[PDB]
Formats: C-alpha cells, sequence, structure tokens
RNA sequence: CGAUGCCGACGCUCAUCAGACCCCAGAAAAGGUGUUGGUUGAUAUAGACAGCAGGAUGGUGGCCAUGGAAGUCGGAAUCCGCUAAGGAGUGUGUAACAACUCACCUGCCGAAUCAACUAGCCCUGAAAAUGGAUGGCGCUGGAGCGUCGGGCCCAUACCCG
RNA sequence: CCAAGCGUUCAUAGCGACGUCGCUUUUUGAUCCUUCGAUGUCGGCUCUUCCUAUCAUUGUGAAGCAGAAUUCACCAAGCGUUGGAUUGUUCACCCACUAAUAGGGAACGUGAGCUGGGUUUAGACCGUCGUGAGACAGGUUAGUUUUACCCUACUGAUGAU
C-alpha cells in the first residue's frame, strides 16, 4: 500500500552489473527498465528496486543469448532517503526474476537495499542482509 | 401562408382565480399560486365572462410555427390549474439486481442522498427544486414520491434524480440498476 | 434479480429505443426521423438490439 | 452641443452606421450604455463570431495585434471605427468625436438621451428572432466589469427615480396654478390656441 | 534553427539570449513549520532559545 | 464611399461552417416529418385520420418437407361456414414445446384526413496545415434570395459652349 | 451513395460485389508559367509552430457490448506519441518499454544553423560496353562547406511622449 519514493537512477540502458544470485549468470546487461516512458534523447535508467530486462554476457550457457527480467538490489550511485541518509553500495548487482517478481535462483550474494527489499517480498526472504 | 385567426380556450374551475398581467398568468387555488411569463410568445390573452371563467388564446397572421404556440399556453395554463388544485405527484422506483439502493431524505425533503449504487462508495446527493418535496413511500418498498405544484419543477426534480443514478462504461441493456419514474399521478385525486 | 415489472420499467429507459443508422442516436420507440441535425433528420432507423 | 445616444435597445451594426456617418461631418456624440446593445441572431452563434475573432493573432507576435477589446462599449468602438476612413487624418478626427461608455457615468446620467428608431431593434427586428445581448457576450469573452457596471447602474436607476418623482410633483403644481391663474392668463391662453400651441 | 522559411520572422515562442533570473515569481503552498520568537532580555537573562 | 435619409411593392429563408452579383476565384451524388408552393391518387357528416375494447381460432397441427416447425422457418397452391367480424396469417420464441401482436370489427367524439411524387429557400453530405477575409465593418421588419417600381450617383463616352 | 451478398438467422452491429458520386495535394505523373549577370542540390541533428483524415487521454452514442478485452461513431488537436541493432538513407524491418508508441504541412520547414554519410568535378580499382578516346539511375575508395558590422524580425537593455 505505501508507495515507494523517487530515488536517483544510476543505472541506464547499457549497464553492466553484477548477478548476485546462484542462477549461473554473472553479470547482466540493461537492455530496458519497466514503466518508463522517457522523452527524447533520454536513456532509460533503473534503481534499486527496479525491474529491468536483461541480457547475460557473461555465464552459463543456457542463460545466454535471451532477455530475463531483474530486479536491482545494490547500487553504485548514492540515493537519498526520507531520514535524510545518502547510502550507495560497493557494487551495482541485481537478480533474475520472472514477470512475477519471484527469484529464478535461490540465494543472494550480498546485502540487499531496503528500498527493493519491501517492494518484492520474494527477493527479500533470501537476502542475508538488509541495507 | 399567414392565418387570419387561430384561438384555443381553457375552462377555468371555480375554486381556481386566474389573473393576467399582460401575458404573464397568475393562477390561484387552494395548494397555493403559479405565476408564468409568456411574453415569449406574441399572442393576446383574455379572460372571459364573470360565473364560469374562461381564458382565451389568440394568434392572428400567424405561420404554421406560431401557429404551433397556441396549445403549448393552453396546456401549459391547463398545468397550472391543474398544480394549483390536486398537485403533482410523481412516484419512482429503484431497480437492482444485487446491491440495494438506499435512499435517505434530508432538509424537509429537499435533498436525496443516494447510496450503494451498484455498490459504488461514492454517496450522490441530488437537490430537488424549489416547491418539490421528495419522501420515502411508506406503503412501497424502494419507491419515493415527489410532490409538487409545478410539473415542470417536479419532473425536473425526478429528472436530476434519475439521471444521477446512470450506469457507467458497462453494458446498460443487462446492468439495469437505477431510479426511474413509474408513474405520475397528481398529489390529491379527485 | 429484478421483479419483471420492475425490468419492464426499467427497459423503457435503457432498452425500447430506436437507433439513427447514420449517428447512432438513442430515440423513443415511436421515432420515424433522427432529432439530430448532424444525420439530416434521416430516416434510417433501427431498433436498439436485444441482450440475450 | 454634442449628440448623447443611449445604446440600449439598438443593434450593433446600425447604431455604428448612422454614427459613423455623424461624427464625419464634424458633431461629437456619446454612446452610453455600450452593454445594452444588441445583435441580431441568437446568442450562440454571436459568441462564435467573437471567438473566431479572438482567435485572429500575429502567430509571429500576439502583441503586435489584433487587439480584441473586451467591454462592450470598445467593441462598439471598433465597429464604427470599422465604418470610417481610420488611416487618414479626417477619419481619425472623427474617430475623436466619439465618446463610448459603458453604463451612464457623470455628466450624462443627468442629462438626456436620444435614440435612432432606425437602429431600435424593435423597429428593425421581426419580434420572433432571437438576437445577443453585447454585454453578455461580452462578458463572457473576459469582461470583467459586468457585475459592477450593474451595480453602479442600479444606484442612479433610484436616484433617477427620486428624480421623476420630484418632475411629475412640479407638474402637478403646473396644473393646480394653471386653474387657480386661469381668470388672469385666458386672453394669453386664445393666442396659443388660435395659433396651435395648444389643443 | 530559430525557424522555417514563412511565416518570414523570428517567432516569439523561439529560445533566444538574453536576462535570466531577477524574475518577479509567486510560489504557493510553503507550508509554516514554525514561528519562531525574537531575543528577550528578561531579568536581565537573555532569551534566545528559540531554535 | 458619390448616390434611396423612398413612410418603395409582393413573396421565400434561420443556418451551433447562413447568404450575398458575368469572367471569377470553390463543390457532386444522395438525403430531411425544416418550411413553402405544386402534381396525381385516394376517403370523409351513410360522420372520416389519431386516441380509448375484443379477437390468436371451426374443417385445421390445411397436406407436403420434416431430427422439429401447430398461422409463425424455406418452395409451387394458396378455400369455405357462423358472422360486428376473424390472413388458412404480418411481427414474439427455442435444439422442441411453451408464448403473443397485427390484418378485422364494431362501442366513443365530430372537420377535414392519408399517400406517392415534384420544385424553391435552408439543412446534412462538407477534412489541412501562419491568423483571415461577400473588399471590410457589419447586416436578419435585410444591408440576404426571386420578381418589379419611382428617384438618385458619375467616365477622358454623348450634347452645348 | 445503391444494396447482390457475408454475418448460423438477419442487406446496412460490423462489412460489402456489380455500379456510381466526390474530396485531398504528405505519392507519382502530365505541363513548362516564374527563376540559367545562380533562390545552395538528399538525409540526419536541432528548434518552433500549425493541420486533423484521432493512436492515447477527458465526456459520450452503438455493437454479433454478461464481465474483461475489443470494434464502430460523435464533440474534440489541451497534453503526449519513447530508447535501440542494420542501413546515408526517406522508407523498411526487428528488439524493448509504453496510456499510446497516430498521421502530416511550414520553399518535399530548417547548410551566412551544423554535419557531409549519399548524390554530383578533378585521382584510382572492378564488371559490362566501345577498335579507341571514353561511357554506365552498376559497384568501390579518397576528395577545401566562404561573409553579417546593414535593414527588418526576434531576444533582452537604456530611453522617448
Ligand atoms: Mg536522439
Ligand atoms: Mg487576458
Ligand atoms: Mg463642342
Ligand atoms: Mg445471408
Ligand atoms: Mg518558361
Ligand atoms: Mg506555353
Ligand atoms: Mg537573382
Ligand atoms: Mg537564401
Ligand atoms: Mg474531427
Ligand atoms: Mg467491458
Ligand atoms: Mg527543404
Ligand atoms: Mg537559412
Ligand atoms: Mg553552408
Ligand atoms: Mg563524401
Ligand atoms: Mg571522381
Ligand atoms: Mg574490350
Ligand atoms: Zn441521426
Amino acid at each position: 500500500s505505501g508507495a515507494k519514493f523517487r530515488i536517483s537512477l544510476g543505472l541506464p540502458v547499457g549497464a553492466v552489473i553484477n548477478c548476485a544470485d546462484n542462477t549461473g549468470a554473472k553479470n547482466l546487461y540493461i537492455i530496458s527498465v519497466k514503466g518508463i516512458k522517457g522523452r527524447l534523447n533520454r536513456l532509460p535508467a533503473a534503481g534499486v528496486g527496479d525491474m529491468v530486462m536483461a541480457t547475460v554476457k557473461k555465464g552459463k550457457p543456457e542463460l545466454r543469448k535471451k532477455v530475463h527480467p531483474a530486479v536491482v538490489i545494490r547500487q553504485r550511485k548514492s540515493y537519498r532517503r526520507k531520514d535524510g541518509v545518502f547510502l550507495y553500495f560497493e557494487d551495482n548487482a541485481g537478480v533474475i526474476v520472472n514477470n512475477k517478481g519471484e527469484m529464478k535462483g535461490s540465494a543472494i550474494t550480498g546485502p540487499v537495499a531496503k528500498e527493493c527489499a519491501d517492494l518484492w517480498p520474494r527477493i527479500a526472504s533470501n537476502a542475508g542482509s538488509i541495507a | 401562408m399567414k392565418t387570419i385567426l387561430s384561438n384555443q380556450t381553457v375552462d377555468i374551475p371555480e375554486n381556481v382565480d386566474i389573473s393576467l398581467k399582460g401575458r404573464t398568468v397568475i393562477v390561484k387555488g387552494p395548494r397555493g399560486t403559479l405565476r408564468r411569463d409568456f411574453n415569449h410568445i406574441n399572442v393576446e390573452l383574455s379572460l372571459l365572462g364573470k360565473k364560469k371563467k374562461r381564458l382565451r388564446v389568440d394568434k392572428w397572421w400567424g405561420n404554421r410555427k406560431e401557429l404551433a404556440t397556441v396549445r403549448t399556453i393552453c396546456s401549459h395554463v391547463q398545468n397550472m390549474i391543474k398544480g394549483v388544485t390536486l398537485g403533482f405527484r410523481y412516484k419512482m422506483r429503484s431497480v437492482y439486481a444485487h446491491f440495494p439502493i438506499n435512499v435517505v431524505i434530508q432538509e424537509n425533503g429537499s435533498l436525496v442522498e443516494i447510496r450503494n449504487f451498484l455498490g459504488e462508495k461514492y454517496i450522490r446527493r441530488v437537490r430537488m427544486r424549489p416547491g418539490v418535496a421528495c419522501s420515502v413511500s411508506q406503503a412501497q418498498k424502494d419507491e419515493l414520491v415527489l410532490e409538487g405544484n409545478d410539473i415542470e419543477l417536479v419532473s425536473n426534480s425526478a429528472a436530476l434524480i434519475q439521471q444521477a443514478t446512470t450506469v457507467k462504461n458497462k453494458d446498460i441493456r443487462k446492468f439495469l440498476d437505477g431510479i426511474y419514474v413509474s408513474e405520475k399521478g397528481t398529489v390529491q385525486q379527485a | 434479480i429484478i421483479e419483471p415489472s420492475l425490468r419492464q420499467l426499467a427497459q423503457k429507459y435503457n432498452c425500447d429505443k430506436m437507433i439513427c443508422r447514420k449517428c447512432y442516436a438513442r430515440l423513443h420507440p415511436r421515432a420515424v426521423n433522427c432529432r439530430k441535425k448532424k444525420c439530416g433528420h434521416t430516416n434510417n432507423l433501427r431498433p436498439k438490439k436485444k441482450v440475450k | 452641443q454634442v449628440l448623447v445616444l443611449d445604446g440600449r435597445g439598438h443593434l450593433l451594426g446600425r447604431l455604428a452606421a448612422i454614427v459613423a456617418k455623424q461624427v464625419l461631418l464634424g458633431r461629437k456624440v456619446v454612446v452610453v450604455r455600450c452593454e445594452g446593445i444588441n445583435i441580431s441572431g441568437n446568442f450562440y452563434r454571436n459568441k462564435l463570431k467573437y471567438l473566431a475573432f479572438l482567435r485572429k493573432r500575429m502567430n509571429t507576435n500576439p502583441s503586435r495585434g489584433p487587439y480584441h477589446f473586451r467591454a462592450p462599449s470598445r467593441i462598439f468602438w471598433r465597429t464604427v471605427r470599422g465604418m470610417l476612413p481610420h488611416k487618414t487624418k479626417r477619419g481619425q478626427a472623427a474617430l475623436d468625436r466619439l465618446k463610448v461608455f459603458d453604463g451612464i457615468p457623470p455628466p450624462y446620467d443627468k442629462k438626456k438621451r436620444m435614440v435612432v428608431p432606425a437602429a431600435l431593434k424593435v423597429v428593425r427586428l421581426k419580434p420572433t428572432r432571437k438576437f445577443a445581448y453585447l454585454g453578455r457576450l461580452a462578458h463572457e469573452v473576459g469582461w470583467k466589469y459586468q457585475a459592477v457596471t450593474a451595480t453602479l447602474e442600479e444606484k442612479r436607476k433610484e436616484k433617477a427615480k427620486i428624480h421623476y418623482r420630484k418632475k411629475k410633483q412640479l407638474m402637478r403644481l403646473r396644473k393646480q396654478a394653471e386653474k387657480n391663474v386661469e381668470k388672469k392668463i385666458s386672453k394669453f391662453t386664445d393666442v396659443l390656441k388660435t395659433h396651435g400651441l395648444l389643443v | 534553427c530559430i525557424g522555417a522559411w514563412h511565416p518570414a520572422r523570428v517567432a516569439f515562442s523561439v529560445a533566444r539570449a538574453g536576462q535570466k533570473g531577477y524574475h518577479h515569481r509567486t510560489e504557493i503552498n510553503k507550508k509554516i513549520y514554525k514561528i519562531g520568537q525574537g531575543y528577550l532580555i528578561k531579568d536581565g537573562k537573555l532569551i534566545k532559545n528559540n531554535a
């Protein structure tokens, strides 16, 4: 019921982020972002908690050469919260999901942003820690 | 073609007194008074007789459109007589398949609240025209009774309620819910 | 469910109508010409189709 | 000196045609109550006419004209300007011989107003024809002082009513006085009747 | 491009260089969070804890 | 913008894209229960046209063709009796029953009514890019359209000098 | 526009043959009126504006509209109509997001605004053609993008009556 607030977007289209699950994919290459209408010359951009469409550039062959739905769980660009805290992570990471938002893998490596965890309970249950 | 003369007469009941201020018609009866101005029509109004009064409407040198206005005035004047003697009573039935339509009368019958129409959370509030009173019908369930002396005010009041409960973005041949005018009578049957 | 008498009352206002073939205007059941200028008061009327 | 006209019940273009010819002959004209002026045709088709005018604007700089005046007085003024050769000194001199007012401000409120029977709506229109009111039309295209002008026009009418009652009073005395002095003025009353002055 | 060939003029709606800022502006719906009191000398003591 | 500031004449037309003068500067088919005028044909004081009752059946569910159609769907035929009358049937309804309304008829009240065409004006048909042009303002008891009067305006034309 | 048909039934919910009447100038033509003492020739980029023949959104009418989705029509151009791979491309096609991914004009808007990828000088290669010099709406590679301080318009800045 409580809607997420705007956060700074650090991952335009073309960003290659780490894949932080145990699917087999090493990195995720963002080809688009969900919910972006955009305007002329503006690249769609993604932040923690956003579902994006990505391909695997490095990883298991069965996962390569196709488009997956993924969710960003960490970002290197610092975003403000309503308590005034500017948080950023050591790296940009995501996890492959399906359209329903449930993970394709079962484990997550590293922390998961609170912004994404609140939005995706299936990702939240797998998060070892929350930031 | 212009017609030399076209006229019609109206009989006035004994308990009704009609006075003319030019083309303004004032009808006074047991239930009250109604004044209507006919200055937008170029006719000639005349009161004839003293024991059995009559109202005459004349249209000299009228084309087809102007002749059609002669009876229209007579019918309006007759309705005014009907209003001040018997009054007007429109009844409405509320129709619904699943969701009962709850109607609450406020402000001595001048405000109507409609709730749960097709299950909507929105509350519809319809304001009756002056001189028109709405009331729930103690005789029948899911019925309203609108009463007043002016037919147009009463019937406009009922049109407001009927159009308040309109179905949107559905097949209205299937979703028939609404409050509708079911009868056009008189307050005092006589 | 609706009492069949009340259904007829509702149908008088929602179903018993003629429809202009040129401009789709809702018309009284005894209409012989449309009332809209946009179609030139055409007499190409058809009944409002009945819901099944 | 000045020809004061009352715009109530006059059709816009017929009043302008007569007024324009008058100021071109060197006469000063004042038209008051321009909101009381009328136009033939239903209100709606006359509102569409002004909205069509309202759309005329220099696409590259609207501030350079046309200027769409919203007051019923200025609408009438521009209509008289359209019947004058206003791009010549002779026309501009005439255009300066015309004053236009909404309502009746002083000093014309306490002066007699003339009408133009060749532009009166009761004369020139068939009674079954629709017509528009310049004030209502102006109010619905951006005029802002319809409510105030009506407020001040009602004050004027209240004062004019007291003035009329005073004049009727002074006329009832005038008739009585003529009876009291009837004997002394009978001879002079015969001269006037002999020559048609008194009937 | 500051306009098409026709109209053979630069339109008022095309971006041009000039003054930026120092514009009159009216902004609405700025909530008052606090109406603070000024300093007072009371009993020989400066009372200024308005924060 | 010189001249109708004629007590001009008889009609038509309302346009929420009106109309407005050779060339010429924008419109067609097809439509309208807008309005006007015409042509033809009906029917009406033996009381017409609305409005306000009944009737759905007697042979008979006419026989075919039917999985099944009884007046009710396709194809050729398409009669009688009792009568104020009553199609061997216009429309209601299914996969079949089931069901109803018109044709018809008299009861009422009391002057014109119905239909098909045809032609005027108006309207629909009728969408483009800078804002926009009966020349403009504007004009609707016309300053519009058709038929016509007196009068008046002025070319470097005609007349006299 | 007519309406033979399609649509289980049923011409016209939605379509619609045989015919026929139009509109438009974002296609191509046809013509040769203007410009050959020169109006800078494609496309993109950028930027404003306008049209409606409406894809989305607001309000609506109709469906063979139960709901959901969709289709047809009305008032309607206020606000939107995107990111990319291949191509010089306009066009095209595909990926992806989206409420939607509508269509167009402005000297086929816009080169003293750019860029110069293509076309369209001089160098050079290939194929076909030619004895040849050379040619090719056939490929290929390299090939100078000038001036504003004038007037106006526009943007701001003093000021003037
Ligand atoms: Mg771009
Ligand atoms: Mg303003
Ligand atoms: Mg001579
Ligand atoms: Mg068929
Ligand atoms: Mg030539
Ligand atoms: Mg030639
Ligand atoms: Mg030249
Ligand atoms: Mg040039
Ligand atoms: Mg449109
Ligand atoms: Mg639906
Ligand atoms: Mg060009
Ligand atoms: Mg240029
Ligand atoms: Mg250049
Ligand atoms: Mg090149
Ligand atoms: Mg070369
Ligand atoms: Mg050779
Ligand atoms: Zn219609």
